């Protein structure tokens, strides 16, 4: 019967950028992950909670679908326990992440002919963010002893700089879309279940 | 913009209390550091922030934001402590310093 | 061990330029900013300016901006100051320093390069 709204996540027009990653709370629906895992479109389908094949057998309280664009070198940082500016200042998974990371080369549309600049990532933050935090804040960065009272100045960086995405870039400087399916069981009864 | 260290030179016996001041014309929001300079070239930080020190600072000499004045005060002199002292205004670029104050035996 | 290894005492006749290095160690070089100070024999110390090496960013005192030039090399992990038009104004003990927001501010310094421009 009714299939979960995966089309509105994986098949959308404009994804979030990694500092401001979108979340959709998939629940009260049947989740046909066989549509996903059989797709020739994906580069990466790393499942950490369970083996990818068994996803159509399981049921969960909710499946949070976290969506964002990152560089083709940075997709790796999305795995749990990874280190690096995406894993530490933008989108962090917990050590026991019970979910799947799915990613595809999206240079087809996320790249503009003279370069695209719409996607921002946080290069700087006073501390690593905690698992599944998101930090929208544009507050000027304190990169120097001098207090950044002025809007801009020495060591008063914008904690967010923009990607360089161009069609002729290498695999690595290309805009990989990522979605992270964080499956979750709680006291609440199970709703999102594979099809029969 | 720079702040003014009250004295140019100050003299003492061993054991005498020593107060060193760097007064302010405009509020630097409590951003300031103290440095000591040997006449033979040795520079090292004493104090930063508001009465805060780190790394290895001789004994426990600390000052305070005395309202419009910034300060250093010490519970003893020492043979090496008899040297030149400076306040730095890292409150805003360009960084500025007080003229320095020299600490001496009588 | 932190050590701002720097260049030894130096002389050139006036109307010229000079090379001054400050090697740094005991930390990852791009995790801290670098600044500079000029202290004369008969005058107090003054802030020349600073080149945070990681972002290749540079700020100066307006007075020295017209005669200083700060640089770094990442592979050498070393700071480098160039001075031009060495006049009767251009002689001091020159000093390198490193900084950050988390408490490590203007703490450790280089030995003190006594640039001399006399003949
Ligand atoms: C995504 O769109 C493609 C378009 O060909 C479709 O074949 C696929 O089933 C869709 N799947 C998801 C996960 O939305």
């Amino acid at each position: 019967t009714n299939l979960c709204p995966f089309g509105e996540v994986f098949n959308a027009t404009r994804f979030a950028s990694v500092y401001a990653w979108n979340r959709k709370r998939i629940s009260n629906c049947v989740a046909d992950y066989s549509v996903l895992y059989n797709s020739a479109s994906f580069s990466t389908f790393k499942c950490y909670g369970v083996s990818p094949t068994k996803l159509n057998d399981l049921c969960f309280t909710n499946v949070y679908a976290d969506s964002f664009v990152i560089r083709g070198d940075e997709v790796r940082q999305i795995a749990p326990g990874q280190t690096g500016k995406i894993a530490d200042y933008n989108y962090k998974l917990p050590d026991d992440f019970t979910g799947c990371v799915i990613a595809w080369n999206s240079n087809n549309l996320d790249s503009k002919v003279g370069g695209n600049y719409n996607y921002l990532y946080r290069l700087f933050r006073k501390s690593n963010l905690k698992p599944f935090e998101r930090d929208i804040s544009t507050e000027i960065y304190q990169a120097g002893s001098t207090p950044c009272n002025g809007v801009e100045g020495f060591n008063c960086y914008f904690p967010l700089q923009s990607y360089g995405f161009q069609p002729t870039n290498g695999v690595g400087y290309q805009p990989y879309r990522v979605v992270v399916l964080s499956f979750e069981l709680l006291h609440a009864p199970a709703t999102v279940c594979g099809p029969k | 913009i720079q702040m003014t260290q009250s004295p140019s030179s100050l003299s003492a016996s061993l054991g005498e209390r020593v107060s060193l001041i760097c007064r302010a014309s405009q509020e630097i929001s409590g951003y300031l550091s103290w440095l000591q300079q040997k006449p033979d070239g040795t520079i090292k930080r004493l104090i930063y922030a508001a009465s805060t020190l780190d790394s290895g600072v001789p004994k426990r000499f600390s000052g305070s934001r005395s309202g419009s004045e910034y300060s250093l005060t010490i519970s003893s002199p020492e043979s090496e402590d008899f040297a030149d002292y400076y306040c730095l205004q890292y409150a805003s670029y360009p960084w500025t310093f007080g003229g320095g104050t020299k600490l001496e035996i009588k | 061990e932190v050590q701002l290894q720097q260049s030894g005492p130096e002389l050139v006749k006036p109307g010229a330029s000079v090379r001054i290095s400050c090697k740094t160690s005991g930390y990852t070089f791009t995790e801290y900013s670098m600044f500079w100070v000029k202290q004369s024999h008969g005058q107090s110390l003054e802030w020349i300016g600073g080149i945070n090496p990681n972002d290749d960013s540079t700020t100066y005192k307006q007075n020295f901006k017209g005669k200083a030039t700060l640089t770094v090399d990442k592979s050498s992990s070393t700071a480098f100051m160039e001075l031009r038009s060495l006049t009767s104004e251009d002689s001091a003990v020159y000093y390198c320093t490193r900084d950050r927001y988390d408490g490590r501010v203007v703490d450790f310094w280089g030995q003190g390069t006594t640039l001399t421009v006399s003949s």
